[PDB]
RNA sequence: CUGUCCAAUGAGCGCAUAGUGAGGGCAG
């Protein structure tokens, strides 16, 4: 027992729970800060950028462009659009108490995010070691998902591709491989056959990996490029 | 010529002929599953007479789980040199790296299957 | 039918679905 893969599976799940809570906090933080500076959300689309920007700005919008740390967070073009939009914002300064609670949740969120990254890294590193080739094809994360359900690299390899495409499924017959990045970077029309294709190659990659071969991912890479080429063909 | 040491046990030219004949006959009698994937299924399901693999398969690891499944289920497995050759015996214009002769009810092929099984069990030492 | 491209290292199918398993594109 104590197989490392189960550790990584569960670390990878945390990551999803932290993504969820971060999404919720962003929504909260947007809503609360709406009164100070209602136009900003439209200007800073990236949640984390938005939260970092809010933490930086605070109660005083004026002079935002002049700030040297905000220059670190947003593009100069954007800094200038927000600065100009600040001068004509229709929102009132916040109470000491609402400002303070806003800052508290902003801090909470950035701390959450740092831990999120720390875990993402850990999952990447260990997955690249546990299934170098598999990882290369679908990413550490998806790979960890299909390993968790399967119950390890050996139990996964003893599976036929068609069942590996069905893992984590419950429009139709879409499981983890379908919801993978590589598959999702295609137009919906091509996703089903793309999922089929990725599954097949992941089946090959898992088997190599069960025997601790091509430990530098050569196979994973060949397979990936072979998969990407067909993607190009269909375009 | 040399084959990956890992493709064990490899059939010589005589056994190779018999194997491919029997595979071809099984394709006709419909007791033949073709492809590493479908061969895996027949093993998990418990309906495999014996397994035949191409030592041609690259990376060889893509079929190496089969001998493991086999050892557990007590199913004979053998290698031949050529996946193009196996392909042809499976009716397919394409190379076939693994295939399974499945159990069938009152098979005419029974005696021949039994005979092939024994030959393969001999090579396992 | 014929030519060609793809395809058991999985074509096509898609609540038989922990499944299916040889066929498909294009051109005459």
């Amino acid at each position: 027992a104590a197989p490392e893969y189960r550790v990584i599976v569960d670390a990878n799940n945390l990551t999803v729970e932290i993504e969820n809570e971060l999404n919720i906090i962003h929504k909260f933080i947007r809503d609360k800060y709406s009164k100070r500076f209602p136009e900003l959300e439209s200007l800073v689309p990236n949640a984390l950028d938005y939260i970092r920007t809010v933490k930086e700005l605070g109660n005083s919008l004026d002079k935002c462009k002049n700030n040297e740390n905000l220059q670190q967070i947003l593009t100069n073009a954007t800094i200038m659009v927000v600065s100009v939009t600040a001068s004509t914002t229709q929102g009132q300064q916040l109470s000491e108490e609402e400002l303070e609670r806003l800052e508290e949740a902003c801090d909470m969120a950035l701390e959450l995010n740092a831990s999120k990254h720390r875990i993402y890294e850990y999952v990447e590193s260990r997955m690249s070691f546990i299934a170098p080739n598999l990882s290369i094809i679908i990413g550490a994360s998806t790979a960890a998902k299909i390993m968790g359900v399967a119950g390890g690299l050996t139990n996964l390899s003893k599976m036929p591709a068609c069942n590996i495409m069905l893992l984590g499924a419950q429009l139709p017959h879409t499981g983890y491989i379908y919801h993978s990045d590589i598959v999702q970077s295609l137009p919906p029309d091509l996703r089903r056959k793309a999922a089929r294709l990725v599954a097949a190659k992941c089946t090959l990659a898992a088997r190599v990996d069960s025997f601790h071969e091509s430990t530098e991912g050569k196979v994973g890479y060949e397979l990936k490029d072979e998969i990407e080429r067909k993607f190009d063909k269909w375009q | 010529a040399d084959v990956n040491p890992k493709a064990y046990p490899l059939a010589d030219a005589h056994l190779t002929k018999k194997l491919l004949d029997l595979v071809q006959q099984s394709c006709n009698y419909k007791q033949l599953r073709k492809g590493a994937n479908e061969a895996t299924k027949t093993l998990n399901r418990g309906i495999s007479e014996f397994i035949v693999m191409a030592a041609d398969a690259e990376p060889l690891e893509i079929i190496l789980h089969l001998p493991l499944l086999c050892e557990d289920k007590n199913v004979p497995y053998v290698f031949v040199r050529s996946k193009q050759a196996l392909g042809r015996a499976c009716g397919v214009s394409r190379p076939v790296i693994a295939c399974s002769v499945t159990i069938k009810e009152g098979s005419q092929l029974k005696q021949q299957i039994q005979s092939i099984q024994q030959s393969i069990e001999r090579l396992l030492v």
